[PDB]
């Protein structure tokens, strides 16, 4: 019978509401009011990078936070070099309809895909010289919206199927799939030490995976809207996201509940990517209005804002060392900002 | 040294872009939708994972992309396309049963925050089907659409198929300017299943788009 | 077919409802610890000279 | 979390009349435009009708119009449906769908088979 | 040797108010001028050849402007009217060159508006950039050319007694009419080729202008008929006040050279960079927008 499980299950949720309003005895706000504040923070763009054609999406530091790539839907990943604005790469795709891009631990590979539901591994050291696709990754059946290298062998991606699936790049098949997303998977973000992965799907809920198992460990609510973007703090024990219903929210896992939330009345408009700085206390995150906010994360005062482009910020990033944060966007310039 | 050999690195890439940037512009983008039964299938077959179609008429490069292997969702990936020069939208006016659903569809396009600015060429095939369905007396448009008992004309069998059929036209045409701005524009066209002329009438209506883009600019209008 | 998902569900909540969660006081008060201790090393908060800078 | 619990169905005589009311929870009511849809057996998703933000634009579908009237309160966060003189033909399933994004004018994937945001439905028979 | 230059009037009163008015006009062609040129160059994405033509009409304008009006306010004010046989001559042929060169760039604009309006779908394909850089370079060139044949047969002459000019500065009519020698050979290449050279970018303007008005009239739009016509109006007037009154003023026989076309030579060579910089560009809402940004 299922209206006996679903008794079963309101009663279930009932009990950990109370759980959860039981551990609700305090607010982070009311504990960290007594810091001081940061003050005005001010940015300036140092470096501006121009070649591309059309709007970019994806945007990713490598390691040795000096060569990045991007991917225009034109149909062309450009290697940059930031210090001397030098275009060392420019590889031409298949297919123009291109969704995601990222950037190899070690720096010899990078992956991209869209809409032809196909991942692809392109060599940057091939012996001739030249890069080639080193291969294809098949059998989802929707869009892709993100993937990430845990190493040089394994690559997990998520896609618009509502799952997620690990993958073995030399045998070419799923080793594990991950399922219980209802919605379409936007965004996901790999954990410090690599073991453990969150994606926030359209269903306003994010799922916290385990990647030796292939479960869902734990399950976040809170938001009103579609979820756009995800990342870890630092230390690995939290997470920030962005919606669309304008408002960033910090949960923890230990307390396993919403913190505090960041919104503003003069904002109406979502959110599309967010990240944090190399201490973790300053919170940048992208809107549609055409600007970025710098937000405090232990105060929720905006401490600055970054003016600098004329349409909607798609992509933002941060450099390992936090020494600099690129911030590309639709008029197809990116811009390193400092 | 190795300041020498960035400098070798870059000059042959931007000559390669350039002539990118040639082809690029010289194309135009377009895109196909339509439902199931929409025969979207036929119209693409006339002229002939993503469908892609290229046409050639009076030495311009046309193309065309037909995207039908997602999901039944479409609020995310939609948004992909804000740069095609024109949407080619299909619909059936032969079966009065699920015309409801494509006015919706439609008036969700227009209003997008996105696709304000996308121009939509509208397409109204089984016209010859809609011709023998109405002289029959079987099925009545007026069962799903109150307002036809008190229309009248703004085919030449019978006059009620010319009422009949414009009348369908008008519908699409109210919602087209009861919310714009003429910063884009509809092109209804009367198209049957077996048709050559199909190729033609895209061209001119991008034609038309071409030219109050260029007059705009330079403060014409 | 919702049974399947509903097993995983109930046991989902199973193990979940069933772990040991902290006073938030004291994820708050270890998550306010840690920007302390690394915030001379954020660029970003605290300005630095053109000196060292390599976006000079 | 977003919710939408339904209730009014039962079985009536032909002619008769019905009155559906669906409670939200969980949002801010009054920035979200609601709809409603219904299911009948063997058959797709049809749509019903909309009401706007604050009620100033109502639509209906063409086969219905004159016998159902929408109305919303927003102080008491609820939805409302009247229906007068059924027809055999009216029997479905009624569910309460909602406007994906907040503050938009336009209503994608409302009619979706697996929508995130949907009631559990109500069953009407005559 | 040395030829005074008596100047415009000699009254004190006449002397400041001129010095003031030139002074106010000048400084604001510069300025309007220099601000279009930055806001094209290094603000925008207005890199269109519309804007490159643009900016080098209006690099010509400062240049013929600043050809004139210094050394006017220079001799006003230093109570000096003085000016040097070499200094004649290099100053009227760097003023016929950077005329012609001004004339000439508005007839490649014209048709510039003529390809990109009438026939839409190959403007891309015709309008490439070597074809903008050939045709400016030849536009140069032929400017040039032109001043140097000027120039060598005014050269051929020779002064013998009076050494006073009745104008504000060194122009073809006061000399040869100063000349004391036989000038039938300057009468026959002036009307010749001054008669080709601005005759014919007239022609062309007009008939691009045409061809537009009548493309603009046919399309059945219902509220770009009014801009359409002020564009035009106001473009036509200014092209014909400068063409109307150089034929008004170079196509006079010897002996009917007067005062009244020293009026025309200081309205058309001082106003008409003045208000080039306004009509043609500062009023377009992309670069209202470019000004507002900066
Ligand atoms: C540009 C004008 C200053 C020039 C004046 C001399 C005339 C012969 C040609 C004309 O072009």
């Amino acid at each position: 019978e299922l209206d006996q499980l679903r008794q079963e299950a309101e009663q279930l949720k009932n009990q950990i509401r109370d759980a959860r309003k039981a551990c609700a005895d305090a607010t982070l706000s009311q504990i960290t009011n007594n810091i001081d504040p940061v003050g005005r923070i001010q940015m300036r763009t140092r470096r501006t990078l121009r070649g591309h054609l059309a709007k970019i999406y994806a945007m990713h530091w490598g390691t040795d936070s000096r060569l990045l790539v991007s991917a225009s839907q034109d149909g062309k990943l450009i290697i940059w070099d930031s210090y001397t604005t030098n275009k060392v790469h420019a590889i031409p795709l298949r297919s123009s309809w291109v969704m995601t891009c990222a950037y190899a631990p070690s720096g010899n590979y990078v992956a991209c895909g869209g809409l032809d539901n196909i991942c692809s591994i392109y060599n940057l050291k091939t012996r001739e010289g030249n890069v080639r696709v080193s291969r294809e990754l098949a059998g989802h059946t929707g869009y892709l919206s993100c993937c990430r290298f845990l190493d040089d062998n394994q690559i997990v991606t998520s896609s618009g199927d509502t799952t997620c699936a690990l993958w073995d790049i030399e045998t070419g098949q799923q080793t594990t799939t991950f399922t219980g997303h209802t919605g379409d998977v936007m965004s996901l973000s790999l954990a410090p030490d690599t073991r453990l992965f969150v994606s926030g799907a359209c269903d306003a809920s994010a799922k916290l995976w385990d990647v030796r198992e292939g479960m869902c460990r734990q399950t976040f609510t809170g938001h009103e809207s579609d979820i756009n973007a995800i990342c870890f703090f630092p230390n690995g024990n939290a997470f920030a996201t962005g919606s669309d219903d304008a408002t960033c929210r910090l949960f923890d896992l230990r307390a396993d509940q919403e913190l505090m939330t960041y919104s503003h009345d003069n904002i109406i408009c979502g959110i599309t990517s967010v990240s944090f700085s190399k201490s973790g206390r300053l919170l940048l995150a992208g809107y549609d209005d055409f600007n970025c906010n710098v937000w405090d994360a232990l105060k929720a005062d905006r401490a600055g804002v970054l003016a600098g482009h004329d349409n909607r910020v798609s992509c933002l990033g941060v450099t390992d060392d936090g020494m600099a944060v690129a911030t590309g966007s639709w008029d197809s310039f990116l811009k390193i900002w400092n | 040294n190795e300041e020498k050999a960035q400098r070798e690195a870059n000059k042959k890439i931007e000559k390669q872009l350039q002539k990118d940037k040639q082809v690029y512009r010289a194309t135009h983008r377009l895109l196909l939708l339509g439902a199931d039964n929409s025969g979207k299938s036929t119209i693409v077959k006339q002229m002939r994972g993503i469908f892609e179609t290229k046409f050639q008429v009076d030495k311009v490069n046309f193309h065309m992309f037909d995207v039908g292997g997602q999901r039944d969702e479409r609020r995310k990936w939609i948004q992909c396309f804000n740069d095609v020069t024109a949407i080619i939208f299909v619909v059936d006016s032969s079966d009065y049963n699920r015309l409801q659903e494509a006015l919706n569809l439609f008036k969700s396009i227009w209003n997008n925050r996105w696709l304000r600015t996308i121009s939509v060429i509208l397409f109204l095939n089984k016209q010859d089907l809609l011709a023998e369905k109405v002289l029959a007396g079987k099925s009545k448009i007026e069962d799903y659409f109150p307002e036809f008992a008190r229309y009248t004309t703004p085919p030449g069998e019978d006059p009620r198929v010319t009422r009949a059929k414009y009348f369908i036209r008008d519908e699409f045409l109210r919602i087209s300017t009861a919310s714009g701005d003429g910063r884009h524009y509809c092109y209804p066209h009367f198209t049957c299943a077996v048709d050559t002329e199909n190729a033609r009438r895209i061209f001119n209506d991008c034609r038309d788009i071409i030219q109050r883009m260029h007059l705009r600019q330079y403060e014409l209008l | 077919a919702s049974i399947a998902q509903a097993r995983k569900l109930v046991e989902q909540l199973k193990m979940e409802a069933n772990i040991d969660r902290i006073k938030v006081s004291k994820a708050a008060a270890d998550l306010m610890a840690y920007c302390e201790a690394h915030a001379k090393e954020d660029p970003l908060l605290t300005p630095v000279p053109a000196s060292e800078n390599p976006f000079r | 979390q977003v919710q939408l619990q339904e209730s009014g169905g039962g079985l009536v005589q032909p002619g008769g009349s019905l009155r559906l009311s669906c409670a939200a929870s969980g949002f801010t009511f009054s920035n979200y435009k609601m709809n409603w849809v219904r299911q009948a057996p063997g058959k797709g998703l049809e749509w019903v009708s909309d009401i706007s933000q604050s009620g100033a634009s109502i639509s209906y579908t063409g086969s219905v119009k004159g016998r159902f009237t929408i109305s919303r309160d927003n102080a008491k966060n609820t939805l409302y449906l009247q229906m007068n003189s059924l027809k055999p033909e009216d029997t479905a399933v009624y569910y309460c769908a909602r406007c994906p994004a907040p503050f938009t004018r336009d209503c994608f994937d409302v009619t979706s088979t697996t929508y995130a945001y949907r009631g559990q439905g109500t069953q009407v028979t005559v | 040797s040395e030829f005074l230059l008596l100047g415009l009037s000699s009254q004190p009163e006449q002397q400041n108010l001129l010095f003031a008015l030139f002074l106010s006009m000048y400084l604001v062609t510069v300025l309007g001028n220099l601000l279009i040129i930055l806001a094209i160059s290094s603000d925008s994405h207005l890199h269109t050849p519309m804007y490159f033509f643009l900016s080098n009409l209006s690099f010509t304008d400062i240049c013929f402007s600043s050809v004139t009006v210094p050394k006017m306010l220079v001799n006003i004010q230093t109570q000096s009217k003085s000016i040097s046989y070499a200094g004649c001559l290099t100053q009227m042929y760097f003023f016929i060159a950077f005329g012609n060169l001004d004339s000439f760039l508005l007839a490649v604009m014209a048709y510039d508006r003529y390809v990109a309006i009438c026939h839409p779908l190959h403007y891309t394909t015709i309008m490439s950039p070597r074809l903008c850089v050939l045709l400016v370079a030849l536009s140069w060139v032929l400017s040039n050319l032109h001043a140097l044949l000027h120039t060598l047969l005014m050269a051929r002459l020779s002064f013998c007694a009076s050494n006073e000019i009745p104008h504000f500065f060194c122009d073809l009519s006061p000399l040869l009419k100063l000349s004391c020698s036989d000038t039938h050979v300057n009468e026959l290449v002036i009307f010749t080729e001054g008669l080709l050279v601005i005759v014919t970018p007239f022609l062309c303007i007009l008939v691009s202008y045409v061809r537009i008005v009548s493309t603009v009239l046919k399309i059945p739009s219902a509220k770009g008929k009014w801009k359409a016509f002020s564009t035009c109006g106001s473009h036509l007037t200014v092209v014909s006040l400068f063409y109307g009154t150089i034929i008004g003023v170079y196509f006079q026989p010897l002996s009917t050279y007067s005062v009244k076309d020293t009026v025309a030579t200081v309205m058309y060579t001082v106003v008409t960079p003045m208000l080039n910089p306004f009509i043609y560009s500062l009023r377009n809402k992309d670069m209202k927008g470019a000004l507002r940004k900066l």
